[PDB]
């Protein structure tokens, strides 16, 4: 997807495309509280001590 | 104990209780209709001050598939014996005073809830 997104502009690649693939996802404020966000992707889901382990979104 | 709302069997409405002056026992009327029938529980009202109420009784097993709930290893099932498990505390209002956890067995056809 990075690498699709990257050659945007030159050809028709838009964020349309990565919403349609099923990579983003809009959740709203209300939906927001039952889901476990994260903050960076690859920080907070090496290995460490178990906190959740089961993160479902992460933001951008 | 507790005392359940027993309806008519004509009607179908509230049944009061009623002392039978005559036969000295307890009655259930009805006001619109005219059923009577023997009680057997012998009790009308009870009141809990202290609110002894079993949170056990209020989880459901469908907690467990929770994303947003903690897991832990090392409180294992008791029935099942599988190691993941959720914990959390009371999640109800009105809390006296107490964090005590609720222990949910994380397993498809198992739904067993312990407390340590
Ligand atoms: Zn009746
Ligand atoms: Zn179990």
């Amino acid at each position: 997807h990075i690498d699709q997104l990257k050659e945007r502009e030159y050809n028709n690649y838009s964020w349309q495309d990565l919403v349609a693939s099923g990579v983003v996802e809009y959740i709203d404020t209300l939906e927001e509280e039952t889901v476990m966000l994260a903050m960076t992707p690859d920080d907070l889901q090496e290995k460490e001590v178990a906190y959740c382990s089961t993160y479902t979104h992460c933001e951008i | 104990g507790f005392v359940g709302i027993r309806f008519c069997q004509e009607c179908n409405n509230m049944l009061y209780p009623k002392e039978d002056k005559e036969n000295r026992i307890l009655l259930y009327a009805c006001r619109n209709c005219d059923y009577q029938q023997e009680a057997d529980n012998s009790c009308i009202y009870v009141n809990k001050i202290t609110h002894e109420v079993d949170e056990l009784t209020q989880i459901i097993a469908d907690v467990s598939q929770d994303p947003t709930l903690p897991r832990t290893e090392d409180h294992p099932c008791q029935k099942c014996g599988h190691k993941e498990a959720v914990f959390f505390q009371s999640h109800s209002a009105r809390a006296e005073d107490a964090m005590r956890l609720y222990y949910v067995c994380t397993a498809p056809h198992c739904g067993h809830r312990w407390t340590e």
